[PDB]
């Protein structure tokens, strides 16, 4: 019944600030330490620091030594973890855990781990600036087999920062699609591709629109794709 | 600095079988100060062994931990379809690092991707720039071999690659192959063909369109 | 500091030490036995070569305590034994002669082979010959090869290695080399439990004389029974020819069963069919013997006894030492090592193997030094007496074994006692022939000139046993044996099996058993069990003397309840040999 | 006060000390909850001194110490008042008049090693007993005959300190355990650590 | 006021599992520590286990691993689950109640024990017969011959009749049996005015009898 | 574990006498020990705890003493209610809290003679095929008596079995059965059936017998 929300996502220009904050609730609090782990996307973990919730005290990975400061509050059970002179290469989740693997009293080592997890905060860096997708119809070829399956899809191109969700007839068709992860591109935007198989038959018959929100940048659109 | 290199990098095996997952430091570890994470797409990490033996709280009995030194291993008796994710290891013998993690895929019957080619829209060429895509649908193992030709020109760093993960049902995956030219290049050739070599395929497939047609 | 409490000190420092380095030897040679290959073999011999360097240099350290400051026995008995000079007093010169010799001579032995285009080994050549052969002339000539190819080869070796051994007796201020060895029954300063080295001559003498007529009419029926087989060459009244003693050298009678069995219609008792229909294991052979040390009181064996020790064949691909061991390595490691497979015969090995870790695990509260057994024939008498007690109808029963329906047998038991007496009868007197040969050769009561004519001499007057072919001095008869060649007591197995019938006997009167010595299994009695470890916890720490009066009641060997065992037998010996000659002619000879 | 005494942090340390330099942990301004005792499936050494060990969640005392340390399990029975023995000699002594509780656990899969850990030490040599709560950390060569060592091992000249060489195959009494002494303290001052609700 | 109850003893063969229960009243029994204690003629009083007031448990090593200590304080009453009995577990059991005064700890209130016997052998009902008084004071009683395990329970007139009783210790038979005695010593004008009948009862049988006794 | 040791194991004092026990701990447990009594068939009654704390409805006539590792209980006056086993107990190490071997007190008390009775087989019993003849030998002191069965005044042997109350807990005294055990046709083979008792408050020999014809 351990929960540990962290704050909403965060997106940042290089060199800002960003602070995480991570509400503990359901144990005893100043007998656990917070450890602060982060991933990019596609990559592994990489742990940042720890924090005793007891005393305060602090233990950073190199890495980070100059740019992390972590802070508690005993009163709320929160902790917090402020990054300083962001890079591009800070783009990643930033998790919040409970820490078994030192002491929050006496600052050694324990036999344990990260035993609970938060949510994970997104915090993006890029100098790009938050911009609705373009949306493109990927069109069922002119040559498709009548007797046999034809693919369709959606082509989400040119957004930050992530991310978008795509929907296929406002949800009405669900098998047969594939909505691939986003590729950040060179220019410092994303893109995305989601397609859908169907049969050749129903092409003629049924209506393909392709929905594509992004919270973000409060951009909705819905593209209809046609044979041509 | 102690790094923790776990290998493979994926394991596939089917369901039911036994997975045995290496973990090797540069150093030795004590037992006391390794761990094991599981991590499953787009979740938060779960805490499996710690003390390279002790399973945390709610662990199952079949995910198991042993080793010593510098191999470590955890190893799942019998894989359920929930226990295909992946895997880190974590020391905190000196400082605190993560392995590099072992994705545990389901090992299925060799699938040929079907292979399907999208020009630019018109609408997107009125915008300056024109973008391709090759789609590989449904198809195992992941490892496909994607070509662009413009014109009998093999293209390079032009082209991104996006693969969807494994299907829940089909264990099967797809894979979008995106060539991103200008509008003044894209009108500049007649031919683009997306050619794919897979393990499941007689001979590499070819799909192709001309520019006007 | 009085020099007493620096000893004292001193053996603190070496028994933590000690005990870290002979644990990693002792486990490094289980690694080889275990697993033989090159690399463990070199493991092996470096962790064995660092224990002798650390043995040395502590040695040295150790001799310098005079002993006759220290009173307390406990560290009188630590130290002397640390203080052991043995061959370090001869020179340079003499030790590498003494040691090329010993080498020399144990090599003979494990490499001799008769041959002719082909060779044959001892082992299993010759030996096949000698234990299964009905032929008088190819039995003649396997036991003549062997003693004119080997002995003859060792016998200038072995005139030079008695006079070694004497010159490094006499230099630790023994008489000869026979009174060295017979300091691991000495006892001084106990008063009440000393005993001397003489007294051992003694003691053994008295015994001997108490079984000659045992022996005798053993001697008697198996001559008769030998003679329904080579008629044309055993004299009714003379000895028994050496070469037809289903042995190289007559040390056991055993394989003269087939000849001389009393009722030989009647099957023995082989519960191996049983054990294999019931799917018996390996391990649940040690499960049983397990139990029957704890019906009697005596610990379980340890978690580590049954994950470390190897019960079982470890397959084709690896190779390993299939000789049953068990393993004291020393810090709780209790291991035994055997290829077992099932049968009754493994089934009272594992008993036997596993009497060595109850005695091990019981002494093992003991300084490092005194982790042993009483005397140099303790162990293997505790040994024994578990085959005894397991071997019995009666356990044999109550393990369900045999059928609770299953049926006494006066004839199958006289088949029993009988081809024990092959075994354990028979070989006392080869055996005390054979170190009394040795203590007057060390002694210098046998010229050279006169050692093959002394020694069928005497096993014609003592065992019963004459040669087949006239032996000039240039052979060497004695060395021909193992032991001999490679310096090794004999006496241990006298008195080892005069010790285990003395323990059989007293524990089963602790058991209260009524009736025959030879029925008795003593489960289930804590009191005998008790009894038992009331010497298995002294090891060294205590006088033999004493150890054997914690089992028996009495300070001395005796032979009488080695007699109450066979006395069944001797009864039907004395009855069967009515109609035939008892005792034998040292005159004749079949040349 | 509403924080609770750090029992875990000693209990579940990754790293134990050497007997003859036993770690000492005060436990203070806190809230004890003793449950990390009652909850244990007792293969672990359980024995408390003075006070019972159900009577404790309801005690107060002005300080709490925890003691650990690595020995050997033949040596349990050393960390108790009134024992004798090389531990209680020359390594950790508490008094007769203890009143605490000893706790202690069987840790060969963490402490021992195939090549032998020799990392944890015992003082065996020293010309005098120790005091309850000593803790002699000296490396000086020991006296044992009446010649001067000079700062050189040797003849009747040893070093004090000697390793344990734990390997996982030794026999229990010879394999490590992991100790934890709780001293319970109380003088005439405010209580600092109390059990729930006092 | 303050009273325990043991049931649950009787026979069990070795190796076989038994529970012990015990019924408290006359106090809050939440509030207490509870233990069970054993007796034998060997080894004397012997603890066997402890349960406090918070879910804490405690156990010698000779029963860590086959004995369960357990309280049910919504009905005032203890448990002791038994596995793996062996015969060396044959001893009366108390549970106890146990306090302390300040740090000093006690056991101040015990129940009537429970025997509890670990054997091969089988259950055996006894049987009842008189001892009729002879043809002052007269004396007068029952033999309860033959029976197994102990104990049996004797009394005279639904216990009415406890002055001038006297009940044996039972004697153990040859043939493995338990025999006992029991008399009570009467004034001779009452053998016309009084029926004496002895009570007897051996719950490891359920073998209860009433046996009149007259001249 | 601390080991407790007591001494006397048995004591015979005669009632008002100050009775002494002793309680030896294996070291020193300061004040934690505890007093317990037991009668025959009864649990055994805390009497004192903390050395010296009188438990709550425990007479004043028992008191303990005694710090570290020697202890003594005290009786000031032996009360015929105190015929029972005493036992220590230490409460210093927990919770294997550990109890001294017992020390059993017998009261003395003037000689008294026992009366005899003997008891014939019943019908019911011999319907049942074997014959018990009982001998009862009622309140005597002391402890000390011997019984001989005669049949047909042959001396019998190895085919009785005595048994013997604890102290009465009123009068002090010792009471004891004897019972002859015969099969049916055993029990029928003889006449006279008498037992013999001598007791040292009896001048000569008792003998009670009954003609099996009855
Ligand atoms: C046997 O020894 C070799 C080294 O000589 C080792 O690598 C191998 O693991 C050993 N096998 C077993 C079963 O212990
Ligand atoms: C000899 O010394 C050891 C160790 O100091 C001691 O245990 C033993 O009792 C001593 N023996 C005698 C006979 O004094
Ligand atoms: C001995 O081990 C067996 C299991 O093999 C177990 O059942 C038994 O209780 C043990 N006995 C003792 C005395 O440890
Ligand atoms: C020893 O006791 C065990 C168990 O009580 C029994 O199975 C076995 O038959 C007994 N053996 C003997 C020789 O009495
Ligand atoms: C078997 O031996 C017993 C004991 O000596 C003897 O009484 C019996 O007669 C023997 N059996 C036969 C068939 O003679
Ligand atoms: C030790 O760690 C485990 C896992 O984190 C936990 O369940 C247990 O309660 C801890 N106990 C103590 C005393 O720290
Ligand atoms: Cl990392
Ligand atoms: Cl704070
Ligand atoms: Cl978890
Ligand atoms: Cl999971
Ligand atoms: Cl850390
Ligand atoms: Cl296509
Ligand atoms: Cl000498
Ligand atoms: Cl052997
Ligand atoms: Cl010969
Ligand atoms: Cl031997
Ligand atoms: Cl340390
Ligand atoms: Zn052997």
């Amino acid at each position: 019944q351990v929960q540990l929300v962290q704050s909403g996502a965060e997106v940042k220009k290089p060199g800002a600030s960003v602070k995480v904050s991570c509400k503990a609730s359901g144990y005893p609090f100043t007998s656990y330490g917070i450890s602060w782990v982060r991933q990019a996307p596609g990559q592994g973990l990489e742990w940042m620091g720890w924090i005793s919730t007891y005393n305060g005290n602090t233990n950073y990975a190199q890495k980070f030594q100059g740019r992390v400061t972590m802070t508690t509050d005993t009163s709320t059970t929160t902790g917090y973890m402020e990054l300083r002179r962001l890079r591009s290469d800070d783009t990643a989740v930033y998790y919040c855990a409970r820490d078994y693997t030192r002491g929050a009293w006496f600052g050694e080592s324990l036999i344990g781990g990260f035993d609970n997890w938060g949510q994970g905060t997104l915090v993006t860096v890029s100098s790009a600036s938050t911009k609705g997708p373009s949306v493109f119809p990927l069109a069922p070829s002119s040559k498709s087999t009548s007797g046999g399956t034809a693919a369709l899809g959606c082509l989400v191109k040119d957004y930050f920062p992530e991310p978008v969700t795509v929907s296929w007839n406002s949800g009405a068709l669900t098998s047969g699609v594939h909505t691939f992860p986003a590729v950040l591109q060179s220019s410092g935007l994303y893109s995305l591709s989601s397609v859908v198989t169907v049969p050749s038959s129903s092409l003629g018959t049924q209506t393909y629109i392709c929905n594509v929100n992004h919270k973000p940048s409060n951009t909705k659109v819905d593209k209809k794709v046609e044979p041509k | 600095e102690i790094v923790l290199t776990q290998s493979p990098g994926t394991l596939s095996l089917s369901p039911g079988e036994r997975a045995t997952l290496s973990c090797r430091a540069s150093q030795t570890v004590s037992s006391t100060s390794l761990a094991w994470y599981q991590q499953k797409p787009g979740q938060a990490p779960r805490l499996l062994i710690y003390g390279a033996s002790s399973r945390a709280t709610g662990i199952p009995d079949r995910f198991s931990g042993s080793g010593s030194g510098t191999d470590f291993t955890l190893t799942i008796s019998r894989l359920e379809p929930e226990d295909f994710a992946v895997y880190y290891c974590q020391q905190h013998d000196t400082s605190l690092t993560f392995g590099g993690g072992t994705k545990v895929e389901i090992k299925r019957t060799v699938a040929a991707p079907s292979v399907f080619i999208f020009p630019p829209s018109d609408e997107q060429l009125k915008s300056g720039t024109a973008s391709v895509v090759c789609l590989l649908n449904n198809f195992y193992p992941r490892e496909a071999k994607v070509q662009w030709k413009v014109d009998n020109a093999l293209q390079s760093g032009n082209s991104q690659e996006s693969v969807t993960e494994q299907d829940s049902k089909d264990s099967t995956y797809s894979l979008s192959s995106t060539l991103t030219l200008s509008k003044a290049d894209y009108e500049k050739h007649k031919v683009y063909a997306c050619e794919v070599t897979h393990q499941g395929l007689s001979s590499p497939v070819t799909k192709s369109f001309n520019r006007g047609e | 500091s009085t020099i007493e409490e620096q000893a004292k000190t001193f053996l603190d420092k070496f028994n933590h030490e000690a005990e870290d380095l002979f644990y990693q030897s002792s486990l490094a040679s289980w690694n080889y036995n275990t697993n033989i290959t090159e690399e463990n073999v070199q493991n092996m011999n470096n962790a064995g070569d660092k224990w002798s360097a650390f043995l040395k240099e502590q040695s040295t350290l150790a001799q310098m305590y005079p002993l006759q400051e220290i009173q307390n026995l406990t560290v009188k008995l630590q130290l002397q034994a640390l203080q052991q000079n043995g061959s370090s007093v001869l020179s340079e010169d003499k030790s590498k002669r003494l040691n090329t010799i010993l080498n020399t001579m144990s090599t003979i032995y494990s490499t001799g082979k008769v041959c002719n285009q082909e060779c044959l080994l001892l082992e299993p050549g010759l030996n096949e010959i000698m234990a299964n052969s009905l032929d008088y002339n190819e039995r003649l000539w396997a036991w003549e090869s062997w003693r004119s190819e080997v002995g003859k080869q060792l016998r200038p070796l072995y005139e030079e290695y008695v006079v070694l051994k004497n010159e490094m007796a006499r230099a630790n201020h023994y008489e000869d080399y026979g009174d060295y060895w017979r300091g691991d029954y000495e006892v001084n300063g106990v008063d009440g439990y000393d005993y001397s080295r003489g007294q051992l001559i003694e003691d053994v003498e008295h015994t001997f004389e108490e079984i000659k007529p045992l022996y005798e009419h053993l001697h008697a029926y198996v001559r008769a029974k030998l003679m329904n087989a080579y008629p044309s060459y055993i004299s009714p009244i003379g000895c028994l020819p050496a070469h037809l003693l289903g042995d190289m050298w007559g040390r056991f009678w055993t394989n003269l069963y087939s000849l001389t069995v009393p009722f030989g219609q009647k099957p023995n008792i082989d519960v191996t069919d049983a054990m294999v229909d019931q799917a018996w294991d390996a391990q649940r052979i040690f499960k049983e013997a397990e139990k029957f040390f704890v019906s009697v009181g005596l610990p379980n064996m340890t978690q580590g006894f049954w994950e470390n020790s190897m019960l079982t064949d470890p397959g084709n691909v690896q190779k390993a030492v299939c000789h049953p061991t068990a393993w004291d390595l020393g810090k709780g490691d209790f291991r035994i090592l055997m290829c077992t497979k099932v049968t009754m015969d493994d089934f009272l090995t594992a008993h036997h193997e596993m009497g060595h870790i109850q005695y091990d695990m019981a002494y093992a509260a003991q300084p490092f030094l005194l982790r042993n057994g009483a005397n140099e024939g303790f162990h293997e008498a505790v040994g024994e007496i578990m085959s005894l007690s397991a071997a019995t109808p009666k356990h044999l029963k109550s393990i369900g074994l045999l059928s609770p329906d299953f049926q006494e047998d006066n004839e199958t038991e006289i088949n029993f006692l009988l081809k024990q007496a092959l075994t354990i009868v028979g070989t006392l007197p080869f055996t005390y022939m054979l170190e009394k040969w040795r203590w007057m050769v060390f002694k210098g009561e046998i010229p050279k000139d006169q050692w093959m004519k002394k020694w069928w001499e005497m096993k014609r007057e003592i065992v019963g046993v004459v040669e087949p072919v006239p032996h000039d001095e240039t052979y060497c008869d004695p060395a021909s044996l193992f032991h001999v060649s490679n310096d090794y007591s004999f006496i241990r197995y006298y008195t080892r099996t005069l010790y285990q019938f003395q323990f059989q006997e007293a524990l089963c009167q602790a058991a209260k058993h009524e009736g025959p010595l030879h029925k008795c299994d003593i489960s289930n009695s804590t009191e005998a069990g008790q009894k038992l470890f009331n010497m298995l916890r002294l090891g060294k720490s205590e006088p033999w003397t004493l150890a054997l009066e914690n089992v028996v009641g009495a300070k001395n060997m005796n032979v009488r309840p080695l007699l109450n065992y066979f006395e069944p037998l001797f009864t039907w010996l004395k009855d069967q040999n009515k109609n035939s000659f008892v005792g034998w002619s040292t005159d004749w000879s079949p040349y | 006060i509403t924080n609770l005494c750090p029992f875990d942090e000693v209990f579940n340390a990754t790293r134990f000390a050497s007997v003859y330099a036993w770690n000492r942990k005060r436990i203070s301004n806190c809230v004890a909850d003793y449950s990390v005792l009652y909850n244990l499936a007792p293969f672990f050494t359980f024995k408390c001194y003075g006070v019972s060990p159900t009577k404790l969640n309801d005690l107060c005392f002005t300080n709490v110490y925890a003691d650990s340390f690595v020995i050997r399990g033949d040596e349990v029975r050393q960390i108790a008042p009134g024992q004798t023995g090389n531990i209680a000699d020359y390594n950790y002594k508490l008094p007769d008049d203890f009143t605490g509780c000893v706790i202690a656990w069987n840790s060969n899969k963490l402490d021992s090693k195939v090549s032998g850990n020799y990392n944890y030490l015992y003082r065996l040599f020293r010309k005098s007993n120790l005091k309850p709560f000593e803790r002699d950390i000296s490396t000086e060569i020991y006296q044992a005959g009446n010649k001067p060592c000079n700062g050189v091992a040797g003849f009747n000249c040893y070093f004090p300190l000697r390793s344990y060489s734990f390997r996982p195959t030794y026999g229990v009494g010879h394999q490590p355990y992991r100790v934890v002494v709780l001293s319970f303290e109380l003088l005439h001052a405010p209580a600092t650590v109390c059990g729930p609700k006092k």
